[PDB]
């Protein structure tokens, strides 16, 4: 963002980033395990604070 | 005696679970039956021997009452 032209950034990205590995060795889908919510509590008692 | 003015405590952590997230009846006969047998064994030699001596005095006292009115 700022004083940038989009055409200039695109050709700089092809010059420096094109050797990044596109698809991978065996390229398995990155698995997304969701996370559940639990009603609970945690109490840390310290009277000197 | 109100709740924030009772005592001084440091370095103690407690963890709890919501009542709607747990079973109201956990292990009931798996844990509970061997637990009430440990508590029965731990107190049986203190409570029971007085009530045995009441039983022996009661039997001797009603039998020697009837072997007085007989002849």
């Amino acid at each position: 963002a700022g004083g940038v032209e989009h055409r200039q950034l695109l050709d700089l990205a092809q010059k420096h980033f094109s050797s990044l590995s596109g698809t991978y060795v065996e390229d398995a889908v990155p698995a997304f395990t969701p996370c559940r919510f639990t009603g609970s509590e945690i109490r840390h008692r310290d009277d000197a604070l | 005696r109100e709740f924030g003015h009772l005592t001084r405590m440091r370095h103690v952590i407690t963890y709890s679970l919501s009542p709607f997230e747990q079973r109201a009846f956990p292990h009931y006969f798996t844990k509970g039956i061997p637990n009430v047998l440990r508590r029965t064994r731990a107190c049986i030699l203190r409570v029971a021997p007085p009530f045995v001596v009441f039983y022996l005095v009661y039997t001797w006292g009603t039998q020697e009452f009837e072997k007085s009115k007989r002849k």
